[PDB]
Protein backbone atom coordinates (compact mmCIF):
# COMPACT_ATOMS: atom_id res chain seq x y z
CA UNK A 1 0.00 0.00 0.00
CA UNK A 2 2.57 2.04 -0.38
CA UNK A 3 2.66 3.66 -3.68
CA UNK A 4 -0.22 4.89 -2.30
CA UNK A 5 0.46 6.12 1.06
CA UNK A 6 2.42 8.87 -0.61
CA UNK A 7 4.30 11.95 0.36
CA UNK A 8 1.23 14.29 1.15
CA UNK A 9 -1.30 11.24 2.79
CA UNK A 10 1.11 10.98 5.34
CA UNK A 11 1.62 14.67 5.93
CA UNK A 12 -2.45 14.62 6.40
CA UNK A 13 -2.11 11.82 8.98
CA UNK A 14 0.59 14.17 10.94
CA UNK A 15 -1.26 17.06 10.71
CA UNK A 16 -4.59 15.94 11.80
CA UNK A 17 -2.62 14.14 14.71
CA UNK A 18 -1.34 17.67 15.88
CA UNK A 19 -4.89 19.18 15.51
CA UNK A 20 -5.55 16.51 17.61
CA UNK A 21 -2.91 17.63 19.77
CA UNK A 22 -1.17 20.55 18.54
CA UNK A 23 -2.56 23.00 16.46
CA UNK A 24 0.00 25.31 14.90
CA UNK A 25 1.94 22.90 12.72
CA UNK A 26 3.24 25.28 10.40
CA UNK A 27 5.00 27.26 12.96
CA UNK A 28 7.96 25.39 12.30
CA UNK A 29 9.98 23.49 10.20
CA UNK A 30 7.47 21.19 8.93
CA UNK A 31 6.35 23.31 5.58
CA UNK A 32 2.89 23.59 3.70
CA UNK A 33 3.18 20.96 0.85
CA UNK A 34 2.14 23.52 -1.90
CA UNK A 35 5.77 25.73 -1.28
CA UNK A 36 7.91 22.29 -0.76
CA UNK A 37 10.32 21.84 -3.35
CA UNK A 38 11.91 18.92 -4.14
CA UNK A 39 15.11 17.98 -2.77
CA UNK A 40 18.34 18.37 -4.53
CA UNK A 41 19.93 15.42 -5.60
CA UNK A 42 23.38 14.95 -4.28
CA UNK A 43 26.84 14.26 -6.53
CA UNK A 44 27.30 11.04 -4.75
CA UNK A 45 24.41 8.91 -6.82
CA UNK A 46 25.49 11.04 -9.82
CA UNK A 47 29.25 9.79 -9.98
CA UNK A 48 28.07 6.45 -9.14
CA UNK A 49 26.04 6.45 -12.07
CA UNK A 50 28.98 7.81 -14.10
CA UNK B 1 -2.46 43.96 15.54
CA UNK B 2 -5.32 44.88 12.68
CA UNK B 3 -8.93 44.11 14.84
CA UNK B 4 -10.38 43.32 11.38
CA UNK B 5 -7.80 41.21 10.81
CA UNK B 6 -8.90 38.91 13.40
CA UNK B 7 -11.40 36.10 12.89
CA UNK B 8 -14.91 36.16 14.92
CA UNK B 9 -16.26 33.63 17.40
CA UNK B 10 -18.13 31.04 15.01
CA UNK B 11 -14.34 29.88 14.30
CA UNK B 12 -12.90 29.84 17.82
CA UNK B 13 -13.31 27.10 20.31
CA UNK B 14 -13.00 28.17 23.96
CA UNK B 15 -11.50 26.23 26.84
CA UNK B 16 -11.11 26.69 31.05
CA UNK B 17 -9.47 25.30 33.39
CA UNK B 18 -6.10 24.52 32.65
CA UNK B 19 -3.98 22.28 34.94
CA UNK B 20 -0.24 24.35 35.98
CA UNK B 21 1.64 21.41 34.70
CA UNK B 22 -0.31 21.25 31.26
CA UNK B 23 2.87 22.87 29.59
CA UNK B 24 5.01 20.04 30.41
CA UNK B 25 1.99 17.63 29.23
CA UNK B 26 2.44 18.67 25.96
CA UNK B 27 6.71 19.00 26.02
CA UNK B 28 5.64 15.36 26.57
CA UNK B 29 3.55 14.85 23.82
CA UNK B 30 5.87 17.11 21.35
CA UNK B 31 8.94 14.91 21.84
CA UNK B 32 6.79 12.38 21.40
CA UNK B 33 5.84 13.47 18.06
CA UNK B 34 9.22 14.19 17.72
CA UNK B 35 10.23 10.43 17.59
CA UNK B 36 7.22 9.73 15.23
CA UNK B 37 8.33 12.17 12.97
CA UNK B 38 11.84 10.62 13.14
CA UNK B 39 10.57 7.80 11.92
CA UNK B 40 8.90 8.54 8.79
CA UNK B 41 11.39 9.66 6.16
CA UNK B 42 8.38 10.37 3.75
CA UNK C 1 -30.08 36.09 72.20
CA UNK C 2 -33.63 35.60 73.30
CA UNK C 3 -32.52 35.40 76.79
CA UNK C 4 -29.09 35.62 78.77
CA UNK C 5 -29.79 32.54 80.43
CA UNK C 6 -30.12 30.83 77.07
CA UNK C 7 -26.39 31.30 76.01
CA UNK C 8 -27.46 31.16 72.21
CA UNK C 9 -24.38 29.74 70.97
CA UNK C 10 -24.64 30.08 67.43
CA UNK C 11 -23.48 27.49 64.56
CA UNK C 12 -21.80 28.73 61.88
CA UNK C 13 -22.55 26.64 59.02
CA UNK C 14 -23.49 28.14 56.14
CA UNK C 15 -19.72 30.03 55.88
CA UNK C 16 -18.64 26.48 56.21
CA UNK C 17 -19.90 25.05 52.95
CA UNK C 18 -19.32 28.34 51.46
CA UNK C 19 -15.92 28.25 52.21
CA UNK C 20 -15.63 24.63 51.36
CA UNK C 21 -17.48 25.26 48.21
CA UNK C 22 -14.62 28.62 47.42
CA UNK C 23 -11.85 26.59 48.02
CA UNK C 24 -12.77 24.13 45.13
CA UNK C 25 -13.62 26.47 43.07
CA UNK C 26 -10.67 28.66 43.04
CA UNK C 27 -8.61 25.17 42.81
CA UNK C 28 -10.21 25.22 39.50
CA UNK C 29 -10.40 28.02 37.64
CA UNK C 30 -7.36 30.07 39.74
CA UNK C 31 -5.21 27.06 40.31
CA UNK C 32 -3.14 27.60 36.71
CA UNK C 33 -1.07 30.39 36.23
CA UNK C 34 -2.79 30.95 33.02
CA UNK C 35 -6.70 31.21 33.39
CA UNK C 36 -7.97 30.34 29.77
CA UNK C 37 -6.49 29.59 26.17
CA UNK C 38 -8.02 30.32 22.46
CA UNK C 39 -8.35 26.99 20.66
CA UNK C 40 -9.22 26.89 16.88
CA UNK C 41 -10.37 24.62 14.31
CA UNK C 42 -7.95 25.44 11.44
CA UNK C 43 -4.24 26.57 10.47
CA UNK C 44 -5.17 29.51 8.81
CA UNK C 45 -6.46 31.45 12.27
CA UNK C 46 -3.89 29.38 14.70
CA UNK C 47 -1.65 32.35 14.69
CA UNK C 48 -4.26 34.64 16.12
CA UNK C 49 -5.50 32.43 18.81
CA UNK C 50 -1.68 32.08 20.83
Amino acid sequence: LAPLFGLEQDRYMTAQIFELMGIKDTHKYLLPLEQYQPPEPSPMEILQLE
Amino acid sequence: VNPKQLPARHNLQVVVAISPNEKAERAQKLISLKQLIAADAQ
Amino acid sequence: PVTAGSSSWVDRTVWESVNGTLQDIINVFCSGDEAVTFVADNQQDSDAAD
